[PDB]
């Protein structure tokens, strides 16, 4: 966690500085740690997304009926 | 749960409750310091608050939202409304075996049959394509006959010729208001990617051929196809059960053949002359030596009986047109000519196949009606039949009308002016002018598009109905009112403000003279309105539908006779105007309550 | 006269002489963007606004403060090109001023303690195309002008909710731009009553107290004074003599000495006038007639310090007497006549609970606060920031400038903030119109809604973003050191970037562009909606919004609006409309004097028109001096009537100023019906462009405005003469006249090849000119997708019929040939995209090579060595683009393949597959490849092919561009080295380089050494600068996901042709779907033996009164009937003069029409060329209303030698009889629709499932299955069956058992069934049972 609030208080400097979003490497380097671990960080940050969330524009759809029982079985198969 | 990103989806309601463990047992930490009682309390209210947002959010108050600036779900939310696991997922089903396409039209069929394209059935059928393929020994296992459905060998379509006879289908048209909304058909297949259908049955479904779009199911067990064979077979459902007439009325085309068949013109040819039976008259009239319109004194058999169901054989002459004796090949042997010496608009058509109907039943009735829908298309087409511009027919007295009531509402006008009537006054007068004018032209230009053929034939001037296409379409009753045809040479009466509220100065022309830009201004806000309510009957409508239908899901017939002793009477309706509903007609179908008779008393 | 004029000329028939010449199209956008972004010194819009409104910035109590001076937006990265490449919004950045500001506040105001000029970057915003759209993400998108309620003050009244009542209840309201509500109105029962922001119901005067007023103050202002008088004896009175009007006498009102009205007797108008009249104002009367009234305000026996009488107190006779002594002559009252004066306010003080201020301040605090108990301070500082802090309330001064104008006040502006005098004054103004006097207004009234576009929404989200920063601010200013602390640090840019970029990408408003036809973009760009925020919503909406009001005239539309539910919300455009700087609209109208048209205009608003009086564009004009007829069509206030000449003030333009343009371009439109209208301009954009753009011959005039103003396709900005051309693009060379000195001084024009839509359709641009031509300015150059010429197309012209044919035309359908299949002429064509992707996981990266086990080796056949496939190839479903592979686990087994395996002992790696594949049925031919790839990581071998591939080709463009750039900049060194004396011939075979160093001269070609040497410097500068700045450009790799490494895009395409099963229609509502094709020799033919294209059912017309097209029908045969006959005349091959002659006769035809033709003008060659266009027909132009008419066709076909009626004699094929009776024939534009059978087409037999419900999901490219929904289930029920829907629940959709098993059976020749019961029932249950429900199951 402290590492990830400390990596977002250098790249808002970096993104006052560059006039731009950073690269990996740049702030890497200024934050003494090679890239594998920054990337793995940024890999894991983002928090979940709400099922019911309506990916139709309106009520006519939602997200958690688009997806599939990728684990189960299959008949023909079976046969 | 993840996605192929790596994103992992979560159901709101898990926070729901970890935060209430959490709450929990912080409570278990203060209870094992014996805190004041002040922060026991507000947690105890916390507690309480969240439990009652984990089972209904949107009840007690204070709605929880979640990062998404949006409320969450509690578990009735999935049983509540339309969203709920009732009508979304254990009634309103999705279901395998199953497909759609757009629809269109197929003539030449009987009507127990239906159009389709291949691969749809194809891949349908599949598995018992498999397993009959494994029956056979072309594809010893499953794989290989997959591979070479895959390869699409003619093999495999023969086999797909087998399995489909006897095998039946079922059909669905988008809504569902009355149960013919789906009919049981037999599959003709075609080499497309529509559906071909009877032109017929789309009263049945009211669905038009403009883009349309329709879906197939299919019976795969035994029972099922039997019930398909049985009932919900269209040759099976012709009557309405809502009220005793059919719904094989042969729209528009077909009727306007058969009109322009039989018909009472003399113009072309063959007048005053004999023949010895029908098939001499199509005969010569496909060699070009007489019209169908054409009265003529020729011979005619036909069939009879009050016996004991045993036939009246029977022959003499009559008066007829040619068209007439043609369309006599066809009928069963069960119906005189007296059928078919009129001009045969629609209520006669319907009238012969109730005749047919009472008098023999169905698969005679069926037949018959095919042979109609034949007959009148391919007549049809021999007419010519077409619209122009000097078709529709503009009175020359139009002007001088618009004149007269032009200088009658200058009076007025002045006349209120000295301030003798009053506004409502002025008002009466003025839509009272306007509406009998319009009733003149109307009256004039009908007069002058109905009868007006001064034919000389075999005399010098006698007035026979009109050979224009659009009264013929009138009369005949396929599409066309009186006030449209008046709307096309005429103008187009009045019309109102949106509040129901009415114009002084009415419309002045019509289409063909070209409207101007108010008199189309004020007729958008009409045409508005009536497209806009039409939009919205439905909602009202299925509203209603639902309850109507569950207060009613459950009751059923379970015995014969109730043994019971008598309800209600029933009286006529003469009340208003003349007889509306005969105390004969409602009461049929029906049963006595008890013993009457005859004001002939002791009958 | 132009060029592209010349080349071919379309008719007219329209006789009404223009005055007006049409707007751009779209100016709107383009102005409203325009003047957010760009700077204001005063005339404050924009960005300047937001920071002076929310700027400067104390610290949280004074010590520093903030200083904005300026901004500064900056140049983008990249172009619009790669961004619409690379998946990546378009956008410049944006750079601003701040100064810190410290004063000694130990000091008094000790300014100059430290000061930090700085800039800051905070934010990139998207930018507007030369167009109008956005991009994001490689995205044309759009977002719409909104409509909505102005703000201001509002008046109207309900009929009786308590219809009991069935009275009228007024009421009112006020609106501003931002902040807080209020509501007045009346209780049935005769009292006002207040809420805020639709709080509980209050009383009114409660506010006043609040303001600090008294009582006596309120009654002062309100009433109007009814006052007594005793003299120790007897009343006396002064009454205002119009004050028994419409009343009855209560004792003798009578005169001085003498009597006027007697008891129960009616105060007559004679009476109220000799009162007037009689200047008399004392009248004597009984002290009793005091009964009933009630006291001004509290007077005392002030000798006494005691209330003998409180305000707003019924009278009486013993306190009558009790102040007689006091020494108070009198006691001034109040008027009360419930006719016309309305004393409403004083009955609610009677219940008014309060008499301070505070406690009043207190019940609000508490209605907002309910709980908490009142602190004072608390109420006060709340009560005054609902209404006069700038910061929590704003009006945005359009409602100031009205809110002027419904009290009638002669000012304009103020504040966005409140006086009190405001509020009195609408009160006043209430209770008049509740008295009666004045009128309510109405909602759809123009005047009282407004727009709102994009900048506005723009400058809202910005602002709300620097609140969000300021609150930080405040947070972080007072706190920490003072002189170290930068400006820069304490802020954060993420806020304001965020809502920006989430409005422009996740609103509803942000829609995808449509890029079908240009009429579907300009007319997506020309919309209105009223829904979102500050909007609407259907179900609180009713129809009097959906409906017209009498105001859209010249403004808005009437016939362009879908057929759902969303009926009357969205309207588009008028033509030649304009907003206002308010927001409003306006429209121009010309005006007259004293009959004569005053041929200047002006822009005219929603409401000066209802005053003013207006004639129409049909009024035959007399030539200049006035008007033909004294009667003439005219509308005022709502109506309309027939009026005089000399009583006008205005009249409209041109006759087709109501209409949107897809509403416009309809000809004989005014011999058709509204509805079907409607639905013929809502057809016109769902087409397609066709495979080649073939014209329709008649029209309107508006088609080349659209073309060119859509930008969808190329136009020269600078006259000159072509240079080189090629199918790629072109060059031009500009002239000396529009030269600009320094520069080379030539144009050039890439151009746009086949290109993926949004809607998945062809784009591509191609010349329509050739070489050594010369050229003027606004002249097109090439025509897009759905142009000829700079003539708009969408569809094509086609041959028809109009008759029955053995019922393939029943309802409405239709049938066609196969000549059309075979010249292709429908076909169209299809790109479609494709993506794999490259991973980085849990084991190892999913690689990418074309060596794959369990594969097909033909099928590697295609690929390169990397993994992927070449160009041009074709492909069909079940076929590989790209072999991905995949790290693997291991694998656990059952004996049986166990035992396989241990027959032949082959096995799989350790990784697997997950190769890219064709989708099932789809089919296509490759025609590009596109890869993206990290910076950083290799790139791999094909990914160097496609990159020194484009590096070659991008280098090798501007080779091209740079070179003839040099090559014209050489002509310098020809014409300046000859000079300085001359060596020409003795130059010329000599190498050019070695040109310098020859024979040297006077000191000017020493200044021409120095010069050309700064030349050939400039030379290799260029060279370095630009080739190296791109090629870096290119080198790089790209900005990405986490997880990712690379990815591999498709593109591909596909031509599509007809089938049966799809849509057409025309231009009139005429829809249909096909039914058959059939040969060429079963159809129709004419007697000189031309077939037939189409045909279809005439039973359509009356039902649908869908006229017009039928008429359309006569006049394209007519266009023919010129046409071919010049046909022959070509080849016939006469001369030059008579074909002139023939087509100058042609366009003299008509009687009366404005446009006019000198052939003596041209050369021979120009009309040569225009007869060699014209030789497939004479196209048309129909206006809208100065139509054409049927005597013009009449005599044209007269000309063209063919029948007056369009009725022709036929022939049937399939068996050569003749017909009965004739049939109208000529040629029709029709065009397809985006309603394919393939898009639309679907079946199912088994695959995917849900996961929470297990039952078929739904989705065509999902493989979905259908729904069967509850009125079917009701159906089968009433046919009296079990099994099939029964065999429907359980296993099509839920049981597993029953699914697996019958599969399996129906597989062994069984067709047998074994239900289970579902799982959602038990789903039920568990969810029933988290609630404390013991539900369960009961035995048999």
């Amino acid at each position: 966690i402290e590492t990830i609030n400390k990596l977002n208080r250098i790249s808002r400097q970096m993104l006052q500085e560059m006039g731009r979003e950073p690269t990996p490497e740049e702030l890497a380097e200024r934050m003494l740690m090679p890239e594998d671990k920054i990337r793995k960080v940024l890999k894991i940050a983002k928090e979940p997304i709400s099922m019911e969330t309506p990916i139709g524009d309106d009520e006519d759809s939602h997200l958690g009926d688009f997806i599939e029982d990728t684990t189960l079985e299959l008949p023909l198969d079976s046969a | 749960v993840p996605l192929d990103g790596g994103r992992f989806a979560t159901s709101d309601l898990n926070d729901l409750y970890r935060r209430v463990i959490n709450r929990n047992n912080r409570l278990k930490r203060l209870l094992d310091l014996a805190a004041p009682d002040i922060i026991v309390r507000n947690e105890k209210r916390m507690l309480q608050e969240a439990v009652d947002a984990l089972l209904d959010n949107g009840r007690r108050g204070r709605a929880i939202t979640g990062s998404n600036k949006r409320p969450l779900k509690s578990l009735a939310d999935m049983i509540k409304g339309k969203q709920g696991r009732f009508r979304q997922n254990l009634l309103g089903k999705r279901v395998d075996y199953s497909g759609r396409s757009v629809i269109t039209v197929g003539p030449y069929l009987r009507l127990h049959q239906c159009g389709l394209p291949k691969k749809m059935a194809l891949e349908l059928f599949k598995p018992f394509i498999y397993g009959k393929l494994e029956l056979r020994g072309l594809a010893t296992t499953i794989k290989a006959a997959k591979k070479m459905v895959e390869r699409e060998e003619a093999v495999v379509w023969d086999i797909l010729d087998e399995v489909i006879r006897e095998h039946p289908v079922l059909l669905n048209r988008a809504p569902t208001l009355h149960r013919l909304g789906i009919q049981a058909f037999e599959p003709v297949l075609i080499e497309g990617k529509a559906i071909q259908l009877h032109p017929l049955v789309c009263a049945a479904y009211n669905a038009d051929f403009d883009g349309d779009q329709m879906a197939v199911h299919v019976p795969l067990t035994l029972e099922a196809q039997l019930e398909a064979r049985a009932l919900m077979m269209s040759t099976n459902n012709i009557l309405s059960p809502a009220n005793g007439e059919p719904i094989i009325v042969p729209s528009q085309d077909v009727v306007l053949g058969l009109y322009y068949m039989t018909r009472d013109c003399v113009n072309a040819k063959g007048e005053g002359m004999v023949l010895t039976g029908p098939k001499e008259a199509e005969r010569l009239y496909r060699s070009g030596l007489a019209s169908l319109h054409a009265r003529v004194k020729v011979r005619i058999t036909e069939y009879e009986k009050d016996a004991n169901g045993e036939l009246v054989a029977k022959t003499s002459l009559k008066d007829t047109t040619v068209g007439r004796a043609i369309l006599w090949m066809i009928v069963p042997k069960g119906l005189p000519y007296s059928i078919v010496n009129q001009a045969l608009g629609k209520k006669a058509i319907s009238k012969m196949l109730n005749t047919c109907y009472r008098i023999l039943g169905l698969k005679p009735t069926v037949i018959f009606a095919d042979q109609i829908m034949y007959t009148g298309f391919a007549y049809a087409a021999r007419s010519g039949a077409s619209v122009g511009i000097d078709d529709m027919v503009i009175p020359e007295k139009k002007h001088e009308i618009i004149s007269e009531a032009e200088a009658e509402v200058a009076e007025i006008q002045e006349q209120f002016q000295s301030g003798l009537v009053t506004a409502g006054e002025r008002y009466n007068k003025v839509i009272d002018i306007w509406a009998a004018a319009n009733d003149r032209v109307s009256k004039a230009m009908m007069d002058n598009l109905q009868t007006e053929t001064v034919i000389n034939r075999d005399g010098q001037e006698e007035k026979q109905v009109s050979f224009n296409s659009i009264y013929m379409m009138a009369d005949s009753g396929a599409r066309g009112s009186a006030a449209q045809i008046r709307q096309l040479a005429g103008m187009r009466g009045l019309m109102a403000k949106p509040d129901g509220s009415i114009i002084e100065t009415p419309i002045t022309a019509n289409f063909r003279e070209g409207l101007n830009v108010l008199q189309y201004f004020i007729s958008t806000h009409g045409a508005r309105k009536g497209l806009a309510d039409t939009a919205l009957k439905t909602a009202n409508s299925g509203y209603l539908t639902r309850r109507l239908v569950d207060v009613a899901q459950d009751l059923v017939v379970t015995e014969d006779d109730c043994g019971t002793h008598e309800g209600i009477m029933m009286t006529p309706v003469i009340e208003g105007g003349d007889v509306k509903e005969p105390l004969r007609d409602r009461v049929l179908g029906r049963v006595t309550a008890e013993d009457v008779l005859k004001p002939g008393t002791a009958d | 006269y132009s060029y592209t004029e010349k080349k071919r000329i379309r008719k007219d028939f329209g006789k009404r002489p223009q005055v007006l010449d049409v707007p751009y199209l779209l100016s709107i956008q383009l102005d409203s963007f325009q003047k957010f972004i760009e700077q204001d010194p005063e005339g404050q819009y924009g960005l300047e606004a937001a920071f002076r409104s929310v700027f400067p910035i104390q610290s949280y109590s004074g010590n520093s403060e903030l200083q904005y001076v300026s901004y500064r937006l900056g140049e983008p990265v990249f172009d619009v090109q790669e961004c619409q490449i690379r998946g990546v919004t378009y956008s410049a950045p944006l750079r601003v001023k701040l100064r810190l500001v410290i004063y000694e506040r130990e000091a008094p105001e000790g300014t100059v303690k430290d000061i930090k000029e700085q800039e800051v970057y905070m934010g990139e915003i998207p930018l507007m195309t030369d167009n109008g759209t956005f991009v994001i993400n490689g995205t044309e998108r759009v977002i719409v002008s909104q409509l909505h309620r102005s703000p201001g003050v509002f008046f109207d009244s309900d009929k009786g909710k308590t219809h009991s009542s069935g009275k009228v209840l007024y009421n009112a309201r006020i609106i501003p731009y931002r902040g807080s509500w209020l509501d007045f109105e009346f209780d049935p029962k005769d009292n006002l009553f207040v809420r805020i922001d639709r709080r509980r119901k209050l009383p009114a005067t409660i506010i006043l107290r609040a303001l600090n007023y008294t009582t006596e103050q309120i009654l002062d202002l309100f009433f109007e004074k009814v006052i007594f008088e005793i003299r120790d004896n007897k009343l006396q009175m002064e009454l205002v003599p119009e004050r028994l009007r419409g009343e009855t006498a209560s004792f003798d009102i009578e005169a001085n000495g003498k009597v006027y009205v007697e008891k129960g007797r009616r105060i007559t108008a004679r009476h109220i006038r000799q009162l007037e009249k009689d200047d008399v104002k004392l009248i004597e009367v009984p002290v009793e007639y005091i009964a009933g009234k009630v006291v001004a305000k509290d007077y005392i026996d002030e000798s006494t310090g005691e209330l003998i009488c409180a305000a707003n107190m019924e009278l009486s006779l013993d306190l009558l007497a009790k102040l007689s002594q006091s020494g108070h002559k009198r006691i001034e009252t109040l008027f009360t006549n419930d006719l016309d004066h309305g004393p409403y306010i004083s009955e609610t003080l009677r219940v008014d609970p309060t008499n301070d201020r505070l406690s009043a301040l207190v019940e609000i605090y508490r209605m907002m606060r309910p709980g908490e108990p009142p602190t004072r301070e608390a109420a006060e500082s709340l009560f005054e920031n609902l209404f006069f802090s700038e910061d929590r309330y704003d009006l945005s001064a359009v409602g100031r400038m009205k809110f002027n104008r419904s009290l009638l006040r002669e000012e304009i502006e103020g504040s966005g903030i409140l006086s009190k005098d405001d509020i009195i004054d609408v009160m006043k103004k209430l209770i008049d119109i509740r008295n009666g006097k004045g009128e309510v207004d109405d909602i759809d009234h123009l005047g009282n809604r407004r727009i709102r576009s994009v900048g506005e929404m723009a400058e809202n989200q910005f602002r709300v973003g620097l609140v969000r920063v300021e609150r930080a601010v405040k947070e972080r200013l007072s706190l920490g050191d003072l002189d170290t602390l930068m400006p820069q640090d304490m802020i954060n840019a993420k806020p304001i970037s965020a809502a920006v970029k989430e409005f422009f990408g996740s609103s509803q408003l942000s829609q995808f562009m449509d890029q079908n036809n240009p009429l579907s973009e300009i007319t997506h760009k020309r919309r209105i909606s009223a829904l979102g925020p500050g909007g609407l919503t259907r179900e609180r909406a009713g129809f009097e919004v959906r409906d017209v009001h009498p105001t859209h005239y010249g403004r808005v539309c009437p016939i362009e609006t879908p057929e759902g539910p969303n009926i009357g919300l969205i309207n588009s455009l008028s033509v030649y409309a304009q907003t206002n700087e308010y927001g409003f609209l306006e429209t121009p109208y010309r005006k007259v004097t004293d009959g004569v048209v005053t041929d200047e205009i002006h822009y005219l608003s929603a409401i000066e028109e209802g005053n003013y009086v207006i004639a129409q564009a049909n009024s035959n004009l007399d030539e200049e001096g006035h008007f033909v007829e004294d009667l003439v069509t005219c509308r005022s206030k709502g109506e309309s009537s027939l009026f005089s000449r000399d009583q006008v003030d205005y009249m409209d333009v041109s006759t087709q100023q109501v209409v949107s343009v897809g509403a416009s371009l309809i000809p004989f439109l005014e011999h058709d019906d509204a509805n079907r209208a409607l639905m013929g301009a809502n057809m016109q954009r769902q087409a397609v462009p066709t495979l080649r753009a073939d014209k329709p011959l008649v029209g309107t005039g508006m088609e080349r405005a659209v073309a060119v103003d859509s930008g969808v396709t190329a136009v020269a900005k600078r006259g000159g003469v072509v240079q080189y051309v090629d199918a790629s693009r072109i060059v031009i060379k500009v002239n000396e006249d529009e030269m600009y000195p320094g520069e080379a001084g030539i144009d050039i024009y890439n151009l746009t090849k086949y290109t993926r839509s949004n809607q998945n359709t062809c784009i591509n641009q191609m010349p329509c000119v050739s070489l050594g031509e010369p050229v003027e300015r606004g002249d097109v150059l090439a025509d897009g997708p759905s142009t000829d010429l700079g003539e708009l197309a969408l569809g094509q012209n086609m041959r028809v019929a109009f008759m029955p044919w053995n019922g393939y035309n029943f309802e409405d359908s239709i049938l066609v040939s196969e000549r059309v299949v075979q010249e292709d002429r429908f076909t169209t064509i299809h790109i479609q995209e494709l993506a794999c992707v490259s991973r980085d996981t849990k084991l190892g990266p999913e690689e990418i090579t074309a060596d794959i086990p369990n594969v097909g080796e033909a099928a590697l056949s295609k690929l390169d060595e990397s993994g992927i496939v070449y160009i041009g190839a074709e492909v069909t479903g079940g076929d590989i683009l790209v072999g991905k592979v995949t790290p693997k686990g291991e694998t656990q087994l059952t004996p049986e393949e166990k035992l396989l395996r241990a027959i032949f002992g082959e096995k799989a790696s350790d990784v697997k597959d997950s190769s890219l594949r064709v989708p099932n049925g789809v089919s296509g031919t490759v025609i590009d490849v596109q890869v993206f790839t990290r910076d950083g990581v290799e790139k791999d071998k094909r990914a160097l092919e496609i990159e020194e591939m484009q590096l070659k080709q991008a280098k090798k463009d501007l080779s091209e561009e740079l070179q003839i750039l040099e090559a014209g900049l050489f002509s310098r060194i020809r014409a300046v080295l000859v000079a300085g004396g001359v060596e020409a011939e003795k130059l010329d075979k000599l190498p050019r380089d070695r040109w310098l160093e020859l024979g040297l001269t006077d000191e000017e070609k020493q200044n021409q050494l120095e010069q050309l040497a700064e030349q050939y410097d400039e030379l290799k500068h260029e060279f370095e600068k630009k080739l190296e700045a791109k090629r870096r450009k290119i080198t790089q790799g790209d900005d990405l996901a986490p997880g990712v490494l690379k990815i591999v895009k498709v593109y591909l395409a596909v031509k599509r042709r007809i089938q049966p099963g799809d849509k057409m229609a025309g231009r009139h509502g005429n829809k249909g779907v096909i039914s058959k094709i059939n040969p060429i020799e079963d159809m129709p033919y004419d007697e000189n033996g031309t077939p037939v294209d189409i045909v279809l059912n005439p039973l359509g017309v009356p039902s649908r009164m869908n006229i017009g097209q039928i008429l359309e029908t006569h006049l394209g045969m007519a266009a023919k009937g010129i046409g071919d006959k010049i046909n022959a005349m070509l080849k016939q091959q006469q001369e030059v003069a008579k074909l002139r002659e023939f087509i100058q006769r042609a366009y003299d035809l008509g009687a009366d029409v404005r446009q006019k033709v000198d052939l003596s003008t041209f050369s021979d060659e120009e009309v040569m060329r225009l007869a060699e266009n014209l030789r497939k027909g004479m196209p048309i132009a129909t206006p809208v209303f100065d139509g054409a008419k049927e005597a013009e066709i009449k005599e044209l076909l007269k000309l063209g030698d063919l029948p007056t009626s369009g009725q022709i004699r036929l022939y049937d094929g399939r068996t050569g009889e003749q017909f009965e009776r004739p049939v109208t024939v000529g040629y029709m534009y029709m065009l397809k629709l985006n309603h394919l059978v393939d898009d639309k087409m679907h079946a199912r037999s088994t695959g995917s499932y849900s996961l929470v419900t297990q039952q078929p999901l739904g989705g065509k490219a999902q493989f979905g299955g259908q729904r069967f929904g509850e009125m079917e289930v009701w159906a089968l029920e009433a046919y009296g069956a079990a099994y099939t829907l029964q065999e429907m629940l359980t296993v099509k959709s839920d049981d597993v058992n029953g699914r697996t098993k019958m599969y399996k059976n129906i597989v062994d020749g069984n067709h047998q069934m074994e239900p289970g019961m579902p799982e959602s029932f038990n789903v039920l249950l568990k969810e029933i049972r988290s609630l404390g429900i013991n539900i369960e199951l009961e035995d048999e």
